[PDB]
């Protein structure tokens, strides 16, 4: 019940939209995936500094909104995880982050990934993050296509979860996917 | 203040329980390398820019620790463009190799950083290569990277003091080829920068395919 | 494992626990950790795994032989000595093995009970009381006994004794078997410790 | 054995349209000191049959006592031993190989890497290569130890598939051996300018050069 | 000293004569067994008529030049043109205070007007000694009896240059870490002459 | 006499170490005697140190890792009708699909059924030799092998190789005439425990809460394994009788 | 003429090593409360266990600026040196500024850091004592 | 598999050849010939049933 | 202490059809980031109709396929030449393995063939001699690649069962040129063996090589 | 021509490797009761942990006596080593004293030892099978 | 190799001329720094003609040196003198075949009608390599300049001694394993002649 670290997460782009997912412990809390306000972050490892990221990059977005007047965008946003990664170069987190979100003035769709202190994986098809499972990234090149729609994209990317899911650890799995688009934004649950 | 070594006892605690060129032709310099990024043995990226900006007509190319190498750049290039501000002249490539050397040499090589490094200033053409541990070196034709064997050997085969701007980018080319064909780590595709002695510096992003 | 040995004016009394290896849940009654060398001489082992078992048959092989070939019974002392000899010759070209031996018996040519202790390295004691594999049972042992003790006060200090380990060990305990040799032969106590 | 002591650096060779070519350098190292010059690392055998050894010094002279075992016992009682029933590359090589694999068994090895070259009785080029642990492959170019880092990218540029070697004729060949032994001794510290160098050809049988130097090096930059 | 760190397997040598002194070096630097440049300069300027080699860790011996060229530049800005002694005695300051985290040796030749050509020696640890000559680096232990039995006091200009020549010839010839081409600076009264032979031309020697 | 004149007449075959019959027997030059060996033979590593060599080299990125067998509760017990034994069926999955349903249980004969743990390879391959040795056994006494004498065998044969590196934990389950039923546990440290009731693996604390009397039912004793199966947790179902294994599936 | 920094390590350890946070109650002891290290971190732990970089790091600018002082003192005499620490003794002690961390320009002019970066300048950087008045009198020492 | 009919008759015939020179080139293991004659009735696949 | 053991990482498919078996690899033979070769098959026709492969430390591999020829060489003097069945080969693979449990064979193996009833056949070895029958294996470097693109191709998307030899040559290809793409060390080239009731068949296919 | 004995590690094992003590009911086994070792040792513990100059010692003689007839054999020819090595054999041969151990006269003589001693010749040393039967068996092969 | 044993740090020089071969060496025994012996004797005749001098483990060299002479003995019972190219390849086997063992090194001398005069070397693993002429020890490495740039083909017997004085001078001047005595041995068809040279001689040179 307080063992929670690991995980995976997916995050894939298709025409004007993006999807970005997560897996999530049984049932009798703690999800992976966060937002700020139009920008999604993803991070996999150990869980305390999950909670530690998630709330200093909180601190940092609501202090950026409070100076530049306005939302901070999907690629400055990458470029702060970054930075913020590297100042911890000798001790640093062990995470694996991922950034998915559109940017609103172009309507570019928008994915990354990082190390742990903060190299920057810009991928324009998919980036998986985790360790549960081996083939996971194989399901997802097998998988994926280019331009999809969002419906296609969700189908494509909850089709890779339950694959993955199914040749791992089961009785209590549970998935939680992201639907970006340019205005709308849909969370959804998986069961299965 | 400045790297943080928190948690580095908890790390412990918690752990107990490529191809890159730069050649000198008559009027200038070129630095090329291999676009192939990867994550171990899987291909993270088919198409990554390795060659980076320090100043508008100084260029380097690294290998090591990627995040050591890219902050590295930025920190120097940030120094690069207050200096020239400040006196208000183009940026030299020695200034930018004394930086990067007394800051490597700081951190006692924890920062694992290696460099190629070529550029133009008013002063001429210069191409040097920066280790991690602060040690720098000057050279004609320099290679770096897990496929510097190969195109280190074809550098020595068809190298000569009277090269033009496109023998330069040949050879460069066909340096970065040899370390694609022969090397696992690179093959995708060759980014080349030529910097050319009174004018703008060029960018060719997959000059070969 | 734990082992536990007294002897009485008339007889020795051993006493040893009915436990299991350690991954494996077992549902058995028997005493796995006791060999009859002989109808006036038994021996309790305990240790490490199959080693010990080994070395016991293999001594319980040799006495039968000599048995079978005399028509006649070895003392306590003599069977003694050759266990504390095979012990000894076992790990002459070996890293030694956990190994602790008690070695009860009834002499009949000089009608007297025995009893003898053996630890890894071939130590032979010949002792009133002994015991292993308990990290206290000697200060209860001295306190209470007597050389001239009869069976019934050696089976309550024994049952003393038990019931001091048992205060200091989870119930995964079940329990001891007891067995008595004395001029009659070797029997078990089957009603408790 | 279990460490090496005398050594030699590297062999080099290719397959041309008609035959094969190998080159080695005549230096045996003694760790950083350059201690014996004069060192002959190709072993001619038979008629057909050249063996390239780098490594150990000391374990090459055993191999070089094993394979002039092999040819005397190969006379042994035969009539007809030069003329049909002279020894094949490929014989040698299976025997060496069976005895570099049964030498790491033992966790004895012989701490050489080798490969063997020439031409089939039917005129078929034979090149192939072990080593220590016995590990065997095939390629139409072989290098050991700096070379196969360096000489085989430059060698490869020649002949890179099966069907370029119809199409390489022997100067060609020998043209790129040549250039890839003066980049070995640009770049290898324990390297020598003095080589010899060997070719089998199905016509023209063995030609063997020794006493080959490194010539034409640019050392004329360095003055600024 | 340090893990994975450049060293400087090189042949040094520095030769008083009775015009001044000559510094000469070959130009090979390794990693391990790969050659990483063969053209290298190993000859560094600190002053105009003071040069030196280094040995040990590249990059402490680079740091400790630079501190020095510039401690040398403060005291021309005072006192004028400084000697080879106190170049020298900074040498050994800086190698002998930070012996216990860096590894540097150092060879000085120098000429100025009082003292006519100079050379000492700093070996690993710091000590400094005044020498006729010097010898350092890998290669120069195969090269030990054949200077002491070739040195002259105050030979001609020539005739350095070719005991110079053949002592590194030799040197290269023996040591796997030493080779390329041979570079010397001459210093005398006239002024700073630089100097370069080729293989084929010492190899013959 | 002219034999030692040919051990003392005259390199290659030396180097080859084919002068040796076992090399020769290994490599098949003299005939397939290597395959005609009632006694297996082992190769070590001719070092002052075998096992130290081989827990090193064991124990550390391809597939070529030595199979461990499956951690699944096992459960085995006795009654007046004979022998249950319940294992649970669930199967692991990596980069290969199966062609039929994969056996956690060795079937040693028609008669004798033991249980894999530890190492799988150790278990199929000394499972398969006891079975051998029954055999030849059976056909020398012309009587069929008591579960004590087979179980020693195997438990002499693992005690001779102990420390050397074997794993393997088993349960050799049989009914005959003369013992009735018996079920003994052997494993590689050499101990040989015979038991009535056995639950090994993961949840072998829920498994063995069996409920248990000696006077049950053929089918309330396979219903009580199977409950007991899916309490530590599909299920594979034996049933040991005086006339052989029968199969169930459950 | 140091380059690395040297002498690093402590020589000498007490309970009242901390002058800042002694306890009113005991003043030998130190106030673990008013610390807010977390309560559970004795001076002992930091004695081992330390990267060996950090110590470099954290006094390289020290080493290198008193190797320069040293450097004036051999070559111009003894008033170069004081000058220069007493221009920079003069900046440092009038400025106080509680609410801001930054460094002053006059310091970055006496320090020749007009137009250079480093990490330190990057990244500059309670329930109890955190406020101005905390600040006042560790500057006043009172 | 099951043994081949000729194939055990062939491996009891090397055995009986044992008082010289064994099959495989062994040496000699009985100082006497056998005193038995053996008939071997099998059944394989290959051969079906065989009397040897 | 000297290391006896070695890695030249390739990758190998084994599948089992209706009435044929393919057994497929890459021909790359590497030493670390090198390139020894780029054709050096793995895959061996032992005869009986039975291809076999050892993928991993290549010397031991090929003492395996050595040591496997020479035992049918006998087996086939002994028993008047009778064809060695693909159980009866699995078997004695099993008792070379474990031959060396002391001092085992760095290899993972593969054969197939075809059955009595002349289904076509596949068996999986652990490195000690653990064997078992399967319908599809991957194994090597790219293994957890091809694997999925197989499983979402084919359900074992129609039946294996009723696919042809063409069908399934082209899956291998369309796997393994996926796998090329996405990992470094395959590449350069791929060989198949088919089995079939007429026999063994070979086809071979270019990588990219780089 | 070896100085120092090699090849002494064993390169196989088996369960019937020592003929001599393989149990009649499972012959694939040894007999554990004959082998009177103390019952409690597996052959696997023989192949670790022995002192490094327990095989120099216990094959030095044979050493030294191969070298010997190598020498020979090189500088004379077959017939000498053969004919050392046929004497060797019909005097070993011929020698069967079930209730001795010392060596015989002859042997010594043969071997050059008349008058040398060494700590074999000082130190040159049941219930089951330890009888003259055994030693007939195991003479005879039978 | 071996813990606690005796090593040999010596000088070696064996040099072909017109008329035959010397060998030479100091005499100094050291263990560690203290010198166990200032006065041994280190040429070692094998045969009339014969002699070697010996590197690395002393024991292993002296046993390998007493094997080799027995051989010869039993050689010469046979077939007359041996040649020195037999001694070498006896040489050679046995230290090659117990390599892994023993540690050696030997320096072959020697003298025949049919040669006139040869010199081998078999360093450390067990090669053999047959040179006009070979130093070996821990101060040969001091000399191997000053040997390359003095050695000439067919010198006359007082040049090869002065050269061989002069190296062998230098080695122990260089070395601290090398000191006392310089000994020498000439075999040519004349016969074997002794020769020894004092520090206060050849530290003159």
């Amino acid at each position: 019940p307080s063992s929670i670290n690991g995980g995976i997460v997916v995050a894939m782009t298709g025409k004007d939209c993006v999807a970005i997912a997560c897996d999530l412990r049984l049932g009798s809390k703690f999800e992976k995936i966060f937002h700020y306000g139009h920008v999604f972050l993803g991070i996999t490892g150990l869980a305390t500094d999950v909670t530690t990221l998630n709330e200093m990059f909180r601190y940092k977005t609501n202090l950026y909104k409070l100076k530049e007047e306005r939302a901070i965008e999907p690629e400055t946003f990458t470029q702060l995880v970054s930075s913020s990664l590297y100042e911890r170069r000798f001790g640093p987190y062990f995470v694996g982050p991922v950034v998915a979100g559109i940017n609103s003035k172009s309507g570019k769709p928008f994915i990354a990934g990082f190390d742990l202190i903060g190299c920057i994986d810009e991928a324009k098809d998919f980036i998986v993050s985790g360790t549960a499972s081996d083939q996971l990234f194989g399901m997802c090149e097998s998988l994926y296509e280019p331009n999809l729609e969002p419906e296609d994209l969700f189908e494509t990317i909850s089709q890779a979860l339950l694959n993955a899911a199914d040749r791992d650890a089961l009785s209590g799995w549970g998935a939680v996917v992201y639907i970006i688009k340019k205005d709308e934004v849909v969370k959804r649950y998986l069961k299965m | 203040a400045g790297l943080s070594f928190d948690n580095y006892q908890r790390n412990n605690f918690l752990a107990e329980n490529t191809t890159i060129v730069g050649v000198k032709f008559n009027n200038g310099v070129v630095i090329a390398a291999d676009t192939r990024s990867t994550q171990g043995p899987i291909v993270a990226d088919k198409n990554c820019a390795k060659l980076h900006r320090i100043s508008p007509k100084i260029w380097c190319a690294g290998a090591g620790t990627a995040a050591d190498t890219e902050a590295v750049t930025q920190l120097i290039g940030s120094n690069i463009e207050l200096h020239s501000l400040y006196t208000s002249r183009e940026p030299r490539v020695v200034s930018a190799l004394q930086m990067l050397k007394q800051h490597l040499f700081k951190y006692q090589g924890h920062i694992g950083a290696y460099l190629i490094v070529a550029g133009v200033d008013p002063t001429g053409s210069h191409l040097f290569s920066i280790h991690a541990h602060g040690s720098t070196d000057v050279g004609y034709y320099l290679s770096l990277g897990s496929g510097s064997l190969a195109a280190m050997a074809v550098l020595e085969s068809h190298w000569k003091q009277d090269l033009t701007k496109e023998e330069a980018i040949k050879l460069a080319s066909d340096a970065i080829q040899a370390g694609i064909w022969n090397d696992l780590g690179s093959g995708s595709n060759v980014d080349v920068c030529v910097m050319e002695i009174g004018k703008d510096a060029e960018y060719l992003r997959n000059y070969l395919t | 494992d734990i082992i536990l040995g007294i002897r009485v004016q008339d007889s020795v009394i051993l006493a040893s626990s009915k436990a299991v290896t350690r991954g494996i849940s077992v549902l058995k009654d028997s005493d796995d950790k006791t060999r009859q060398l002989s109808p006036h001489t038994l021996m309790s082992f305990a240790g490490e795994a199959g080693d010990t078992v080994q070395f016991a048959e293999y001594i319980q092989a040799n006495i039968q032989l000599y048995s079978i070939r005399e028509d006649y019974e070895l003392s306590p002392q003599a069977v003694s000595s050759f266990v504390r000899q095979e012990l000894a010759k076992s790990i002459r070209s070996r890293r030694p093995y956990q190994v602790n031996v008690l070695i009860g018996g009834y002499d009949k040519k000089k009608n007297k009970p025995e009893l003898y202790q053996i630890d890894y390295l071939g130590t032979k004691v010949e002792l009133p009381y002994g015991a292993h594999g308990y990290s206290y049972t000697f200060f209860l042992l001295d306190h209470h006994y007597r050389p001239d003790m009869t069976t019934e006060e050696g089976l309550d200090l024994l049952k003393l004794c038990v019931q001091e380990l048992e205060k200091r060990m989870p119930m995964d305990f079940k329990g001891v078997i007891v067995k008595i040799v004395d001029k009659d032969g070797i029997r078990q106590v089957d009603d408790f410790q | 054995t279990q460490q090496p002591i005398v050594t030699g650096t590297s062999v080099i060779s290719m397959k041309y349209d008609n035959g094969v070519i190998i080159a080695a350098d005549n230096l045996g190292s003694y760790g950083s000191l350059l201690r014996f010059n004069g060192v002959e690392r190709l072993i001619p055998v038979g008629d057909n049959t050249v063996v390239g050894i780098s490594g150990d010094i000391s374990d090459m002279q055993h191999i070089e006592r094993l394979l002039k075992d092999l040819v005397t016992e190969n006379a042994y009682d035969n009539p007809l031993a030069d003329a049909e029933e002279a020894l094949e590359p490929s014989y040698i090589f299976e025997y060496l190989a069976t005895v570099m694999y049964q030498r790491r068994s033992k966790m004895n090895p012989l701490w050489n890497a080798i490969i063997v070259a020439g031409v089939q009785s039917n005129g078929d080029q034979f090149l192939r290569y072990v080593n220590l642990l016995g590990v065997t492959y095939s390629s139409p170019t072989l290098a050991t130890g700096f070379g196969a880092h360096m000489a085989n990218p430059l060698l490869r540029k020649v002949v890179d598939r099966e069907s370029d070697i119809p199409k390489t004729t022997v100067q060609v060949a020998e043209e790129a051996i040549v250039n890839a032994m003066r980049v070995l001794y640009y770049r290898d510290a324990r390297s020598s300018r003095n080589f010899s160098l060997a070719i089998i050809d199905k016509n023209t049988g063995l030609t063997f050069k020794k006493n080959l130097q490194v010539e034409n090096m640019k050392w004329d930059f360095a003055k600024d | 000293l340090k893990k994975g760190e450049v060293s400087l397997g090189t042949s040094i040598m520095a030769v008083t004569f009775k015009d001044g002194v000559i510094l000469g070096a070959d130009s090979r630097t390794t990693t391990g067994a790969y050659i990483a440049n063969r053209v290298t300069d190993k000859l560094t300027r600190v002053h105009d008529k003071i040069w030196c080699c280094r040995s040990g860790s590249a990059a402490d011996t680079q740091a400790i030049a630079d501190i020095v060229q510039y401690h040398l530049e403060l005291y021309t800005s005072q006192y004028g043109t400084p000697s080879t002694e106190t170049a020298a005695s900074v040498f050994k300051e800086l190698c002998y205070e930070n012996k216990d985290n860096l590894t540097a040796g150092i060879i000085v030749a120098g000429y100025d007007d009082k003292n006519k050509g100079e050379v000492y020696t700093i070996p690993l640890g710091g000590s400094v000694h005044k020498l006729p000559y010097a010898i350092a680096g890998s290669g120069s232990t195969f090269i030990y009896g054949y200077c002491d039995k070739n040195f002259r006091e105050n030979m001609s200009k020539e005739e350095t240059v070719d005991f110079i020549k053949h002592s590194l010839s030799q040197a290269i010839k023996w040591d796997g870490s030493s080779g390329g081409v041979i570079r010397m600076v001459v210093l005398t009264a006239a002024g700073v002459e630089r100097l370069i032979f080729y293989p084929d031309e010492y190899e013959q020697l | 006499m002219q034999a030692i004149a040919d051990s003392f007449s005259v390199r290659l075959v030396k180097e080859l170490q084919y002068d040796n019959e076992q090399n020769l027997e290994s490599d098949f030059v003299t005939g397939a005697s290597q395959f005609q060996r009632l006694a297996p033979s082992l190769t070590v590593p001719p070092i002052a140190s075998p096992q130290q060599f081989l827990r090193a080299h064991t124990d550390d990125n391809p597939d070529c890792k030595i199979k461990i067998a499956h951690g699944t509760t096992t459960l085995a017990f006795r009654f007046q009708g004979g022998i249950i034994v319940a294992v649970d069926s669930r199967a692991t999955a990596g980069n290969w699909v199966a062609s039929q349903t994969v056996k956690k249980v060795i079937e040693i004969n028609p008669f004798l059924l033991g249980t894999m743990a530890g190492g799988a390879a150790d278990c199929q391959f000394w499972e398969t030799w006891l079975g051998s040795q029954c055999r030849l056994h059976e056909l020398r006494e012309k009587e069929r092998i008591s579960v004590a004498a087979a179980s020693k065998i195997l438990s002499n044969l693992v005690y001779q190789y102990k420390g050397a590196g074997l794993s393997m934990g088993t349960m050799i389950c049989g009914y005959t005439r003369k013992e009735g039923p018996t079920i003994y546990y052997v494993d590689s440290d050499g101990t040989r425990l015979k038991g009535d009731i056995f639950c090994v693996g993961s949840g072998q604390t829920f498994a063995y809460g069996v409920n248990y009397k000696w006077d049950l039912s053929v089918e309330d004793a396979l219903y009580l394994g199977k409950r007991s199966i899916l309490a530590a947790a599909s299920v594979n179902l034996y049933h040991v009788t005086e006339d052989g294994w029968i199969y169930h599936g459950n | 003429m140091n380059i690395v920094p040297q002498d690093t390590f402590k020589s000498q350890v007490s309970t009242d090593q901390d002058k800042s946070v002694l306890s009113s109650a005991v003043p030998s002891l130190p106030d673990t409360l008013r610390q807010q290290e977390g309560g559970a971190v004795p001076l002992s732990t930091q004695l081992n266990d330390r990267h060996p970089l950090e110590s470099t790091l954290k006094n390289w600018e020290t080493t290198q600026r008193q190797r320069q002082m040293e450097q004036y003192r051999q070559i111009f005499g003894i008033a170069e040196p004081m000058k220069r620490t007493m221009e920079m003794e003069i900046v440092n002690r009038t400025d106080f500024n509680p609410l801001s961390t930054n460094g002053s320009i006059h310091r970055d002019i006496l320090l020749n850091k007009e137009c250079s970066i480093d990490w330190e300048d990057v990244y500059p950087g309670t329930m109890v004592g955190d406020d101005v008045h905390s600040k006042i009198e560790k500057q006043l020492g009172i | 598999e099951d043994i081949n009919v000729e194939s055990l008759t062939q491996s009891v015939c090397d055995l009986a050849l044992r008082f010289g020179e064994g099959a495989s080139g062994e040496e000699r293991l009985m100082s006497r010939p056998f005193g038995v004659a053996l008939l071997i009735a099998g059944h394989d696949a290959d051969d079906g049933y065989q009397l040897f | 202490q000297f290391n006896p053991y070695g890695d030249n990482g390739g990758t190998i498919l084994g599948i089992a059809g209706e009435d044929f078996a393919v057994l497929a690899g890459d021909t790359r033979n590497i030493t670390d980031y090198s390139i020894n070769s780029r054709y050096e098959p793995k895959v061996f026709d032992c005869g009986d109709n039975i291809v076999m492969s050892a993928n991993g430390f290549a010397a031991d591999g090929d003492a395996l396929v050595k040591r496997f020829k020479n035992s049918v060489k006998w087996y086939h003097f002994d028993h008047n030449d009778k064809k060695l069945s693909i159980n009866s080969a699995a078997r004695n693979i099993q008792h070379l393995l474990y031959g060396k449990r002391f001092f085992p064979y760095y290899v993972h193996t593969i054969i197939a063939g075809l059955d009595e009833d002349g289904k076509g056949a596949v068996y999986s070895f652990d490195p000690v001699g653990s064997y078992e029958r399967e319908q599809c294996r991957a194994g090597g470097a790219a293994a957890s690649l091809i694997m999925p693109f197989l499983d979402n191709q084919v359900n074992f998307k129609k039946p294996l069962k009723y696919l042809s030899v063409e069908e399934v040559i082209k899956l291998v290809r369309d796997s393994f040129t996926s796998a090329t793409e996405r990992h470094i060390q395959v590449g350069d080239g791929l060989e198949i063996l088919i089995v079939t009731k007429d026999g063994v068949r070979k086809e071979f296919y270019e990588l990219k090589r780089d």
